C-alpha cells in the first residue's frame, strides 16, 4: 500500500478516517489551503435546503445522489481532491455525516499551522486590559511556532477565580474548588 | 485569599458565639435523643 | 474550636498545572474518558467527585478507568486529572491497629493513615533465586493444625469448606496467637498479621475488629475491608492492597501473614467486572483470567533467603465451596497454586467436632519441615495412629481393632477445642503426650474434654519449669520426657 | 463529651460553609483575578 | 524500524508503523523502559498497525512510546553452555550468574520436522513404577502425558519420573516449567544443585531450566513452552544425542493462550477457549518429536480443568501422546498413590509383538479383572459384597489385591510417606501380577499389598500382619 | 403456604409493637395482587392495621406482580426507606418483611437482561452479589436503632446452591 502522510493531529471514528485520508492526499501535492476552502464551501452549499432534504431521505437512489453531487461540485469547479472526496462519500453513504468530517479536517488543519487552542472560564466578563494581560501570560506557555487561539466563556457556578485549559494542561484557579478543598481539609 | 476569609469567618461567628449560633429546636432535639440513648446504654 | 482552624491552615492549596480528560459515558461501573493523552496503563486517574479510578483500556480514542466507588458519583462530562502513579497503597508500620479500606483510606475514625511510604498493588513475586525453603513454624495455636497439617512461614495455605464451619475462626485463632510471640524480646519471631476482609458483611468486621480489640490484638494487625456493599472493583483490589501492606514486611526483613478472607469473594467480584467489560465468559461464566488473579495474588506470599532481608509472608487464602464440592472451578484453581489445605467438613462441624478439620484430606506440602521437635516427635505417632483408626472406623472385633477403635475415639476427642483458645506449642505437646503414649485409654470418651481442661489448669500452674524447658529447648529429652510422664499419671491417678 | 463536641463542630462547619459562600459576594474579583495570573505566570516559567 | 504505541488493552498491545511493518511472529523493544519488555506481532490489522502480545507486565505504557523492530522473532541462547542454567521465556538469565554466553542463537518460532525425517522405532522405558510399566509401559522416544486434575499427583509423579530416568541417563535433559509454582521451581533447583545434575563451578551441568511460573503475565506463560523445546530441539540436532524434556504444566500453554484470545478480538470457541486452541496446539506438540537425527523423550503433564475430561484442552491433547496416564482423584481418596487409573492408561507399545507375550497376556488379564470389579461396584455399593456368587467374591478379592499392589512408594515421598522408596524392576512386577493373578496369595488379606515393592515385600507385610 | 407464615408473620409484628415499641414494615416484592390483599384484610382483622384510631404498627409496601421489572426491584428499599426512618429519625427497632426475596433477585436479572448486560452463571445479573449487598447491608443495627429482616425465602429447584 501507499505510505499515508500522517496528519498532526490523530482523529479518530469514520469521519476521522475520510478527513486523514483527504489530509494525506492534499498533503501530497501541497494543496492543504485551497482544499480547506473548498471543504468550507461545501460546507455552506450542503445544507441548502433543497440538498438537506434531498441528501438525507434514504429512498433516491444512490446513485441519484452521487449524479447530484457531480453537477453540484462541477459547477463550483472544485480541486479534484474535493470532488472526489464527495463522490467516496455518496459513494459510501457517509455523507450523512460530513459536517463531522469537514468539521474534523479543521481541527485538523488547525493543530498544522500552531492554534493550540485554549479556554478561558470566569464568573463574569473580563476586562479588555486583564484580559490582554491573560493573553501574554498564556502565549509564554506554548512553544516558538505556536499561536494562542484563546476562547473566552462564562459559567455561574464557580464564584470566582478562574479556569484555563491549554490544549490538555488545565488549571482550576476557581474558588468553587478551592473551597471544596477546604471543606475537604477541615472535614477529614 | 480563602484561607484569609475562612480565619475571619471563623473570627466573626466565635464572638456571636454566646453558646450555639443558630442552631434551632433540632439542636435541642437530637442532643436529648443522644443523650438519652446514651443514658439507655448507660 | 480553635484546633479546627488550625485545620483549615497548613492545607495544600496550591494549584498545578495537570493533565485531564472529560468522561464521555459511564454506565456498568466503567467509564470511559477522552482525553488523557499522557496516562499510563494502569494508572490511578481521580475523578472530580474525589473517586478514583484505574486506567485500564488504553484504546486509540479513549481510556477505560473501573472506577473505584459508587458510579452513581459520576456524570458525563465529568473532569479526570490523573495523578501519575501506577495503582498505590500506603504501606507501613502506622496502619496496625487500623482498619483501612481497599485503598489505605482509614474507616476507622482514629485520624487518618501517617504513611511515608508507597507501594504498587501490581507488583511482581520474587523469582526463583531470593526465595528459600520454609524452615521456621507459623503458630496457629489451633492444636488439630499444629499438629497434624502444620504450616510454615513462607508457606501459603488453603482453608477450604463450607458456609459456617469455622474458617474465618481458625482465622481469628491463629492471629490472636501471635500475641505471644509480639511481645517477647526477639524480633525473628513476632508476626504482623494482616486481615483482608472480602464481600463480607460489614457488621462481621465491625465484631472481628471488636474481638481482636478484646484480645490485645490490633497493636500488630491490619484490617483491610471491601466488604459487601463496596463496589465490585474494591473487592477486586483489596487482595492486592492487603498483600502490598505485607510485601513491605517481607522486603523490610519482617515476617507477615495475611488471611483472604474469602478468595471466592474476590473471583465473584472480578467476574461481575470482566461481563461488564463484555469479556467472553467461560466455564461457569468465569473468564479465563480468572486464574492469573489468583496466581498472581497468591505467588507473593514468598520466604526471601538471607541475602535478601530474610522475612516472610505466609498467606492463608479462604475458599468457599457450595454443598462441598471441592471440584469446582475455583476450588481447584486454588488447589493447585497453594502449598496445601485444610478441609473444613460440614458433618464433623455438625457432629460438634470443632474445628472441623477433615485430616484425611487436609496436608501440607512442607509439612515435616518447620514443626518443632517436640511437637514432631508427640504428632507423628499420633498422625499414624489416627490413619490406623480411619482405616476401620467403617463398621461398630480382636483385640488389636479395638484397640485403633478406642485410641482413635479418643485422640478425636482429644483434638477438639474452643473458639478464641489458642495454646502454645509446649501444651498441646502436653495434651497429645498423654493421649498418645495410652494414658487415657481407660478413661471414657465422652470425659476426655474434661480431663484436657482440668489438666491444662493444672500443668500451666504447677509445672511451668518443665513447660518453659520444653519451650527454650524445642525438644523432649528423656528427662523431660520422664518428668512429664510422672505428671501425667499422678493427675490421671486422682480423677 | 465526645458526642456534644462532635456534634458541635459538624454544625460549626455547616453553617460557616453556607455563610462563607454567601461572603464570596463582594467585589473583590478583581484581586482574585490578579492572583490567579500572577500564579499562572508562576505555573508557565516553572513548566518550561 | 520504530513504530508508536497506539493501544494497550491487558496484555495485548496495538502498534503503528510509518515504515515497513515488521512480519508476524517479530519481536519488538519498547524503547524506554526500565527494562526489557518485548513485544511479538500476531496479528497485521491494516492501516500499518499491528498487534502484539507483550512478553512481561505491561504496566506503565504510554499511549505514544517507541516501539523499535528487532527484525527477527525471539531469540533465545542457545548450545552446551544453557546447561544447568535458568531462563525465561525471551532467554534471559534468571539465576544470577552473569550472561549465557553462548555462540549460536534459535528462534523460538520454528518448524515442525518433516513427514520424512520421523523415525518408527519403539522400544520400552523402565520406569520403576508399577504400574506404568505394567499397563502403560512408556516408549523411549515418545510423547508422554499425565492427565491429572489439581492435587492428585502429576508433580510428584513428574519428579519420580525425573530421578528414575534422568538419574540413570547419559543424555542431556531440559526442564519447561510452564505456568506453575515458583516455590517447587526453586526447590527442584537447590535439589538437582545438591544431586550433582547442576554444577555450579563446572561444565558437567546435565539439565537446562527453562521458567515460566504462574506469576507471569499471559504473553509469557504461552511462550516459555516454545523456548523449551527450543532449547530441546538444538541437543537433539546439532548434537546428535537423546534429550529427555519435562513440561509442567503444559495446560498452561493452552490456558494462557485462551487468556489473551479475546482480546485479539476472535470469537471465543466452546468454552471460551480461542477458536485456534487445536492448531496452536498441533504447531507445539509437532516440534516434539523423535527423528532420525535426534531422539526427544518428551514427558508432559497436563492439567485437567475442574477434573473434566472432556475438556476441549485435555480432550485435544489426547492426540498428540504415544502413552497416556490419567491420575484420578477417586483412587487418591482411597490413599493408592500413584493414582494412575488403570483402566484410562494406554500405550501404543501395548502389542505382543513389541513387550513379549507374558508380559502383554499378564496387564491384560489384570485390566480384564480390574474391568470386571467395576462392572460389579455398582450391585456391590448397594446390595453389599453378600449377594454376589462364589466367583464373584472371589473375582472381587483379587481385583482389590491388584488395586493395592498397584501403589508403589517412591522416593521423592518419603517426606509425604516415610516409607522407603522402592524401584520394582520389570520381570519382579510382572511375575509379582502373574502370582496374584493364578491365585497364590488368596489367603493374605488386601493391605498387604498396600504400598509394597515387589511381592517379596508383600509375603513380608503379611507374615508380620499375622503376628 | 398452608403453614402459618402469614398468621407467624402477625404475630412477630404484634409481639415486636408491645414488648418494644418498634413498628414494622413489610415490602412486599412480586406480591400477588389477590395475596395482598388477602394480607391487607387480615391484617385488618387482626388489629396490626387499623383503618380509624391511627394505631397501626405496620407500614406495607406493595410492589406488585404485573409491574415493569424496574418496578419489582426497587420495592424493596421502598420498604427500606421508610425502615430505616424509623430507626434514624425515631431511634428504635423495627421489623422488616420481605416477601419474597427470590423475586427481588429475579427482578434484578430481568432488569439487567433488558439493559442489554451478559448473563451471569445461571442467567442472573453479573451484578448478583453487590444487587443483593447493597440492600442487605442497610439492614443492620447502627448506634441509633436496628432493623431486622425476616426474608420469606424460595430455593429455585429445590437447589441450595
Ligand atoms: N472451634 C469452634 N468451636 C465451637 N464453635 C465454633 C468453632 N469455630 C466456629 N464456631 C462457630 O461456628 C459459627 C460460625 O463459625 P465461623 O463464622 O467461624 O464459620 P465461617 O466459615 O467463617 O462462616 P462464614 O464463612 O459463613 O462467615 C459461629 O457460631 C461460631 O461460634
Ligand atoms: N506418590 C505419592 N505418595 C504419597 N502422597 C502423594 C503421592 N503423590 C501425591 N501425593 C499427595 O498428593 C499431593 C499432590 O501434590 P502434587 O502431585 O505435587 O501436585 P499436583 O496437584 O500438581 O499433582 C501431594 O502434596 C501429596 O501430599
Ligand atoms: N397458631 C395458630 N393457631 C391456629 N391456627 C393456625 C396457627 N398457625 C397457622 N394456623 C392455621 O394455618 C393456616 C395457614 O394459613 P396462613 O398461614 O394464614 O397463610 P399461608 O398459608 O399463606 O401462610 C391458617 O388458616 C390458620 O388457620
Ligand atoms: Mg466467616
Ligand atoms: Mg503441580
Amino acid at each position: 500500500f501507499a505510505k499515508l502522510v500522517r496528519p498532526p493531529v490523530q482523529i479518530y471514528g469514520i469521519e476521522g478516517r475520510y478527513a486523514t485520508a483527504l489530509y494525506s492526499a492534499a498533503s501530497k501535492q501541497n494543496k492543504l489551503e485551497q482544499v480547506e476552502k473548498e471543504l468550507l464551501r461545501v460546507g455552506q452549499i450542503l445544507k441548502e435546503p433543497k440538498m438537506a432534504a434531498s441528501l438525507l431521505n434514504p429512498y433516491v437512489k444512490r446513485s441519484v445522489k452521487v449524479k447530484s453531487l457531480s453537477d453540484m461540485t462541477a459547477k463550483e469547479k472544485f480541486s479534484p481532491l474535493t470532488s472526489n472526496l464527495i463522490n467516496l462519500l455518496a459513494e459510501n453513504g457517509r455523507l450523512t455525516n460530513t459536517p463531522a468530517v469537514i468539521s474534523a479536517f479543521s481541527t485538523m488543519m488547525s493543530v498544522h499551522r500552531g492554534e493550540v487552542p485554549c479556554t478561558v472560564t470566569t464568573a463574569s466578563a473580563l476586562d479588555e486590559a486583564t484580559l490582554t494581560e491573560l493573553k501574554t501570560v498564556l502565549k509564554s506557555f506554548l512553544s516558538k511556532g505556536q499561536v494562542l487561539k484563546l476562547e473566552v466563556k462564562i459559567d455561574p457556578s464557580i464564584m470566582g477565580g478562574m479556569i484555563v485549559r491549554i490544549g490538555e494542561k488545565y488549571v482550576d484557579m476557581s474558588a468553587k474548588t478551592k473551597i471544596q478543598k477546604l471543606s475537604r481539609a477541615m472535614r477529614e | 485569599k480563602l484561607f484569609v476569609d475562612k480565619i475571619r469567618e471563623y473570627r466573626t461567628k466565635r464572638q456571636t458565639s454566646g453558646g450555639p449560633v443558630d442552631a434551632g429546636p433540632e439542636y435541642q432535639q437530637d442532643l436529648d435523643r443522644e443523650l438519652f440513648k446514651l443514658k439507655q446504654m448507660y | 474550636s480553635s484546633i479546627l482552624e488550625e485545620r483549615i491552615l497548613g492545607a495544600d492549596t496550591s494549584v498545578d498545572l495537570e493533565e485531564t480528560g472529560r468522561v464521555l459515558s459511564i454506565g456498568d461501573g466503567i467509564a470511559r474518558v477522552h482525553g488523557l493523552r499522557n496516562v499510563q496503563a494502569e494508572e490511578m486517574v481521580e475523578f472530580s467527585s474525589g473517586l478514583k479510578g484505574m486506567s485500564l483500556n488504553l484504546e486509540p480514542d479513549n481510556v477505560g478507568v473501573v472506577v473505584f466507588g459508587n458510579d452513581k458519583l459520576i456524570k458525563e462530562g465529568d473532569i479526570v486529572k490523573r495523578t501519575g502513579a501506577i495503582v498505590d497503597v500506603p504501606v507501613g508500620e502506622e496502619l496496625l491497629g487500623r482498619v483501612v479500606d481497599a485503598l489505605g483510606n482509614a474507616i476507622d475514625g482514629k485520624g487518618p493513615i501517617g504513611s511515608k511510604a508507597r507501594r504498587r498493588v501490581g507488583l511482581k513475586a520474587p523469582g526463583i533465586i531470593p526465595r528459600i525453603s520454609v524452615r521456621e513454624p507459623m503458630q496457629t495455636g489451633i492444636k488439630a493444625v499444629d499438629s497434624l497439617v502444620p504450616i510454615g512461614r513462607g508457606q501459603r495455605e488453603l482453608i477450604i469448606g463450607d458456609r459456617q464451619t469455622g474458617k474465618t475462626s481458625i482465622a481469628i485463632d491463629t492471629i490472636i496467637n501471635q500475641k505471644r510471640f509480639n511481645d517477647g524480646t526477639d524480633e525473628k519471631k513476632k508476626l504482623y498479621c494482616i486481615y483482608v476482609a472480602i464481600g463480607q458483611k460489614r457488621s462481621t468486621v465491625a465484631q472481628l475488629v471488636k474481638r481482636l480489640t478484646d484480645a490485645d490484638a490490633m497493636k500488630y494487625t491490619i484490617v483491610v475491608s471491601a466488604t459487601a456493599s463496596d463496589a465490585a472493583p474494591l473487592q477486586y483490589l483489596a487482595p492486592y492492597s492487603g498483600c502490598s501492606m505485607g510485601e513491605y514486611f517481607r522486603d523490610n526483613g519482617k515476617h507477615a501473614l495475611i488471611i483472604y478472607d474469602d478468595l471466592s469473594k474476590q473471583a465473584v467480584a472480578y467476574r461481575q467486572m470482566s461481563l461488564l467489560l463484555r469479556r467472553p465468559p467461560g466455564r461457569e461464566a468465569y473468564p479465563g483470567d480468572v486464574f492469573y488473579l489468583h496466581s498472581r495474588l497468591l505467588e507473593r506470599a514468598a520466604k526471601m533467603n538471607d541475602a535478601f532481608g530474610g522475612g516472610s509472608l505466609t498467606a492463608l487464602p479462604v475458599i468457599e465451596t457450595q454443598a462441598g464440592d471441592v471440584s469446582a472451578y475455583i476450588p481447584t484453581n486454588v488447589i493447585s497454586i497453594t502449598d496445601g489445605q485444610i478441609f473444613l467438613e460440614t458433618e464433623l462441624f455438625y457432629k460438634g467436632i470443632r474445628p472441623a478439620i477433615n485430616v484425611g484430606l487436609s496436608v501440607s506440602r512442607v509439612g515435616s519441615a518447620a514443626q518443632t521437635r517436640a511437637m514432631k516427635q508427640v504428632a507423628g505417632t499420633m498422625k499414624l495412629e489416627l490413619a490406623q483408626y480411619r482405616e476401620v472406623a467403617a463398621f461398630a472385633l480382636d483385640a488389636a481393632t479395638q484397640q485403633l477403635l478406642s485410641r482413635g475415639v479418643r485422640l478425636t476427642e482429644l483434638l477438639k477445642q474452643g473458639q478464641y483458645s489458642p495454646m502454645a506449642i509446649e501444651e498441646q505437646v502436653a495434651v497429645i503426650y498423654a493421649g498418645v503414649r495410652g494414658y487415657l485409654d481407660k478413661l471414657e470418651p465422652s470425659k476426655i474434654t474434661k480431663f484436657e481442661n482440668a489438666f491444662l489448669s493444672h500443668v500451666i500452674s504447677q509445672h511451668q519449669a518443665l513447660l518453659g524447658k520444653i519451650r527454650t529447648d524445642g525438644k523432649i529429652s528423656e528427662e523431660s520426657d520422664a518428668k512429664l510422664k510422672e505428671i501425667v499419671t499422678n493427675f490421671l491417678a486422682g480423677f | 463529651q465526645n458526642m456534644m463536641r462532635q456534634k458541635e463542630q459538624e454544625h460549626m462547619i455547616n453553617w460557616v460553609e453556607k455563610r462563607v459562600v454567601q461572603s464570596i459576594s463582594a467585589q473583590q474579583e478583581k484581586e482574585t483575578i490578579a492572583k490567579c495570573i500572577a500564579d499562572l505566570k508562576l505555573l508557565s516559567k516553572k513548566a518550561q | 524500524t520504530t513504530g508508536r504505541i497506539v493501544a494497550v488493552i491487558g496484555a495485548v498491545v496495538d502498534v503503528q508503523f510509518d515504515e515497513g511493518l515488521p512480519p508476524i511472529l517479530n519481536a519488538l523493544e519498547v524503547q524506554g523502559r526500565e527494562t526489557r519488555l518485548v513485544l511479538e506481532v500476531a496479528q497485521h490489522l491494516g492501516e500499518s498497525t499491528v498487534r502484539t502480545i507483550a512478553m512481561d507486565g505491561t504496566e506503565g505504557l504510554v499511549r505514544g512510546q517507541k516501539v523499535l523492530d528487532s527484525g527477527a522473532p525471539i531469540r533465545i541462547p542457545v548450545g552446551p553452555e544453557t546447561l544447568g542454567r535458568i531462563m525465561n521465556v525471551i532467554g534471559e538469565p534468571i539465576d544470577e550468574r552473569g550472561p549465557i554466553k553462548t555462540k549460536q542463537f534459535a528462534a523460538i518460532h520454528a518448524e515442525a520436522p518433516e513427514f520424512v525425517e520421523m523415525s518408527v522405532e519403539q522400544e520400552i522405558l523402565v520406569t520403576g513404577i508399577k504400574v506404568v510399566d505394567l499397563l502403560a509401559p512408556y516408549a523411549k522416544g515418545g510423547k508422554i502425558g499425565l492427565f491429572g486434575g489439581a492435587g492428585v499427583g502429576k508433580t510428584v509423579l513428574i519428579m519420580e519420573l525425573i530421578n528414575n530416568v534422568a538419574k540413570a541417563h547419559g543424555g542431556y535433559s531440559v526442564f519447561a516449567g510452564v505456568g506453575e509454582r515458583t516455590r517447587e521451581g526453586n526447590d527442584l533447583y537447590h535439589e538437582m544443585i545438591e544431586s550433582g545434575v547442576i554444577n555450579l563451578k563446572d561444565a558437567t551441568s546435565k539439565v537446562a531450566l527453562v521458567y515460566g511460573q504462574m506469576n507471569e503475565p499471559p504473553g509469557a506463560r504461552a511462550r516459555v513452552a516454545l523456548t523449551g523445546l527450543t532449547v530441546a530441539e538444538y541437543f537433539r540436532d546439532q548434537e546428535g544425542q537423546d534429550v529427555l524434556l519435562f513440561i509442567d504444566n503444559i495446560f498452561r500453554f493452552t490456558q494462557a493462550g485462551s487468556e489473551v484470545s479475546a482480546l485479539l478480538g476472535r470469537i471465543p470457541s466452546a468454552v471460551g477457549y480461542q477458536p485456534t486452541l487445536a492448531t496452536d496446539m498441533g504447531t507445539m506438540q509437532e516440534r516434539i518429536t523423535t527423528t532420525k537425527k535426534g531422539s526427544i523423550t518428551s514427558v508432559q503433564a497436563i492439567y485437567v480443568p475442574a477434573d473434566d475430561l472432556t475438556d476441549p484442552a485435555p480432550a485435544t491433547t489426547f492426540a498428540h501422546l504415544d502413552a497416556t496416564t490419567v491420575l484420578s482423584r477417586a483412587i487418591a481418596e482411597l490413599g493408592i498413590y500413584p493414582a494412575v487409573d488403570p483402566l484410562d492408561s494406554t500405550s501404543r507399545i501395548m502389542d505382543p509383538n513389541i513387550v513379549g507375550s507374558e508380559h502383554y497376556d499378564v496387564a491384560r488379564g489384570v485390566q480384564k479383572i480390574l474391568q470386571d470389579y467395576k462392572s460389579l461396584q455398582d450391585i456391590i455399593a448397594i446390595l453389599g459384597m453378600d449377594e454376589l456368587s462364589e466367583e464373584d467374591k472371589l473375582t472381587v478379592s483379587r481385583a482389590r489385591k491388584i488395586q493395592r499392589f498397584l501403589s508403589q512408594p517412591f522416593q521423592v515421598a518419603e517426606v509425604f510417606t516415610g516409607h522407603l522408596g522402592k524401584l520394582v524392576p520389570l520381570k519382579e512386577t510382572i511375575k509379582g501380577f502373574q502370582q496374584i493373578l493364578a491365585g497364590e496369595y488368596d489367603h493374605l488379606p488386601e493391605q498387604a499389598f498396600y504400598m509394597v515393592g515387589p511381592i517379596e515385600e508383600a509375603v513380608a507385610k503379611a507374615d508380620k500382619l499375622a503376628e
